[PDB]
């Protein structure tokens, strides 16, 4: 059984994967739910405070409870077949040990100094463990309706320069040993295995790198630990042995939760997308160094297309399409990368903002540039093989010629320059957080034409690429467009009260898409502007999943088609209706567009799903 | 909005990941002091996602009203976990409280 934000709960039999239960509503948004030990009941926690224990078979309500001063944190039926109790944590910090055989609570239990994080009955029904943000375990004596034991948790020792003394551990999951005789837990940067019966620490499984745990899950089999540290980092660790077994890429939205089968042979994976992925236990252990890194740059030189990649462990590997030809390289984790014009070189940024340009002919030859307060942002090369150009936290736009080691700067006096692009001339287009659409010069810094198209930041600005005849931008205000000849845009489109978020020019035509936040596109003729039929690519959908963001538009060479890419690719026919809408991406959330000069093949990698290559046939 | 109710909502739903006082520490989320009239992703000393860092909007009542209804929808890929405040009144109250407290 899974609930949701709607607060309806749906109960299902996983095998045949077919609806086995529909529940009409739960008052207030569901907070959590759970089966009875004999699966004869289903408790349902909620913000309302209506502990609705519906029958698991008839589906009709049986038990119901309320006592909490605040919203319930957790509900669970007694693991014992005999005793019928309902331990319930809540934001009011008070535990409520319900007697399921009675309408009123068997025992209120103040104890936690912070709101309860999780709650479970102990295999010994006489005992009742509990957890909370203070992090200390609390093994209550339910039989006496009184405190018995409560391990302190400062075991995550960490002597930082932090003014706070010993760290205040915040345990989340209340994991149990398969016998339940001891309590596995996890918090911050470390898993622990406390022995509540002796009231002392035993195990301590450190998590990957350092941060603060968002989710964790012990596995009684194989001493496994499926832990979602942060950003859906659902690694498969191995407890006690204290070493990772294997990586598990594949949830979008950063997981929302995971739990193993009672057999332990499988586990569910609830996620923010609204998705639950079943998984076999065996598959996770095996290694699978795949699924390229989420953001990459690909450069297309004809018949074979090469995609930029970040190594699964360290730097990078270049894998050409239609081949197994890996091209690994070494560096202390490159921040970003860029190939030189007319090939012959390769380059990368750094966390310090330093930017090396390794030669292809010889690994010994390189130039390293030290610049920028932080990691370098945008990087672009001149039409000449020489002269690096870059930007970052600095207000200035860096122009560092390599070999010559020249350091020309674009002194824009901005808080920072957000991004910049090459113009067909010696001019260098740019824009910052003040939303100025500056027109500088390449190599030599010189702000020749200056535009203030937006008081706010330039959200997405696209330049057409035939001559320098036009350029346009939209930034949650107006879709301005100019020919550079004027200091102000030739037209200021105002056809969208919801304000256009992004725009892209036609492939040497007269079309000009204007993307909305909801993925809506409004095509505009490159002639001041006129009420052209909106491309209107998405009309009916909802908040389902993999849909947010109007990242890019890829016009067909014919110009008769727009390749919209938000939650998934859809080839919306230009002006009214759609052409080849179909597709549907596995990853979702593509953020980049690459097109071959021919325009035959575009491959998208979205959400780290992987890179997908398309090659239409006859 | 009702600033007092807004405070309650902040205490209940935001305080576990964010401070509003000047020099208040970064918790899971960034300190919100000075939020109004500031562009997304600018609290110095907080490491944002690229999505939040590049949303490119100015925080103010209109943008907050939309964000707080459904953060993920407004900034897909945000690492902020929050379903959203579905009732407008509560949103207005919270926003009115934040407007006061994040300047104070
Ligand atoms: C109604 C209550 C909340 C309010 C008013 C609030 C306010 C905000 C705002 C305005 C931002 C973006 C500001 C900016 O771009 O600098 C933000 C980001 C964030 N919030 Fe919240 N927040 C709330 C609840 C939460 C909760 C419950 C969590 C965690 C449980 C959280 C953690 C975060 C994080 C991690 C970010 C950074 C987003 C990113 O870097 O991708 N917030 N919050």
């Amino acid at each position: 059984a899974s609930c949701g934000a709607d607060k309806t709960l749906q109960v299902f039999k996983a095998e045949t994967g077919e609806k086995l239960l529909e529940i009409k509503a739960h008052e207030d948004e569901v907070l959590c739910c759970a089966f009875s030990t004999d699966d004869r009941f289903i408790a349902t926690c909620s913000v309302d405070k209506k502990v609705k224990i519906w029958n698991s078979m008839t589906g009709e309500l049986v038990h119901t409870y309320d006592e909490h001063s605040e919203q319930v944190n957790c509900c669970h039926f007694t693991n014992s077949s005999h005793h019928l109790l309902l331990a319930t944590g809540s934001s009011d910090c008070f535990l409520k040990l319900w007697d399921l055989n009675q309408k009123e609570c068997r025992n209120t239990m103040f104890g936690h100094t912070n709101s309860v994080n999780h709650c479970r009955f102990s295999p010994d029904d006489k005992l009742l463990a509990s957890c909370s943000a203070d992090g200390t375990l609390k093994l209550w004596d339910a039989t006496s309706a009184n405190e018995r034991k409560s391990i302190n948790v400062k075991q995550f020792f960490l002597n930082l320069e932090d003014p706070q003394e010993d760290m205040e551990v915040i345990v989340k999951c209340c994991s149990w040993s398969a016998d339940g005789a001891r309590i596995m837990v996890a918090a911050k940067n470390k898993i622990f295995l406390f022995d509540i019966h002796t009231s002392g620490l035993l195990g301590e499984i450190h998590t990957g790198h350092h941060s603060t745990i968002q989710y964790c899950d012990f596995s009684p089999q194989n001493h496994l630990a499926v832990v979602a540290l942060s950003q859906y980092c659902v690694e498969l660790w191995n407890t006690d042995s204290r070493s990772k077994v294997a990586d598990c890429r594949g949830h979008l939205s950063w997981v929302h939760g995971v739990m193993f089968s009672p057999d332990g042979s499988s586990f569910l994976t609830s996620s923010d997308d609204q998705t639950i992925r079943l998984w076999e236990t065996k598959k996770v252990c095996k290694n699978s160094a795949v699924m390229l890194k989420q953001e990459v740059d690909v450069v297309f030189q004809e018949n074979e297309v090469m995609v930029l990649a970040v190594d699964h462990i360290r730097r990078l590997q270049l894998i050409n399409g239609r081949t197994g030809q890996i091209d690994y390289l070494t560096e202390a984790q490159v921040s970003c990368c860029c190939l030189s014009p007319h090939l012959q070189y390769i380059a990368f940024g750094d966390e310090n903002g330093a930017i090396e340009i390794l030669e292809l002919v010889n690994n010994r030859i390189f130039q390293s540039r030290f610049q920028h307060k932080k990691t370098v942002w945008h990087i672009q090369f001149t039409a000449d093989e020489k002269t690096l150009i870059s930007s970052s936290d600095d207000a200035e736009i860096q122009v560092w010629n390599w070999q010559l080691d020249k350091c020309i700067f674009l002194r824009g006096h901005q808080e920072t320059v957000k991004d910049f692009r090459l113009l067909k001339n010696s001019r260098l287009l740019s824009w910052s957080f003040d939303g100025t659409v500056k027109v500088w010069n390449i190599i030599t810094g010189n702000k020749e034409k200056d535009f203030v198209c937006h008081q706010g930041t330039v959200l997405s600005c696209d330049i057409s690429h035939d001559a320098t005849k036009f350029s346009s931008t939209s930034a949650d205000k107006t879709a301005k467009i100019w020919s550079f000849d004027l200091l102000l845009p030739l037209h200021e489109l105002r056809g969208h009260n919801g304000c256009v978020r992004c725009s892209a020019f036609s492939v040497d035509s007269t079309l000009l898409a204007t993307g909305d936040d909801n993925g809506e596109i409004r095509i505009w003729n490159v002639s001041n502007g006129e009420l052209l039929h909106l491309c209107a690519p998405l009309s009916e959908e909802g908040a389902a999943t993999h849909g947010g963001w109007v990242t890019d538009l890829c016009f067909s060479p014919d110009g008769k088609m727009l390749i919209s890419a938000g939650g998934y690719i859809k080839w919306w026919n230009v002006v009214t209706g759609e052409s080849s809408q179909t597709f549907y991406t596995n990853g979702t959330n593509l953020k980049k567009i690459h097109v071959s000069p021919d325009f035959k093949t575009y491959v998208t990698v979205d959400n780290l799903g992987i890179l997908y290559i398309l090659q239409t046939l006859e | 909005g009702d600033v007092e109710k807004g405070k309650k909502i902040f205490v209940q739903k935001c305080a576990q990941c964010h401070t509003v006082e000047k020099g208040g520490k970064h918790k899971t989320g960034p300190n919100l002091h000075g939020l109004f009239g500031r562009k997304t992703g600018q609290a110095p000393g907080f490491t944002y996602t690229d999505a939040n860092k590049n949303k490119g909007i100015t925080w103010k009542e209109e943008t907050l009203m939309e964000y707080l209804e459904n953060p993920k929808k407004y900034i897909p890929g945000t690492k902020m976990i929050f379903a959203g405040i579905k009732k407008k009144t509560e949103r207005e109250d919270l926003i009115a409280y934040l407007k006061k407290a994040t300047n104070e």
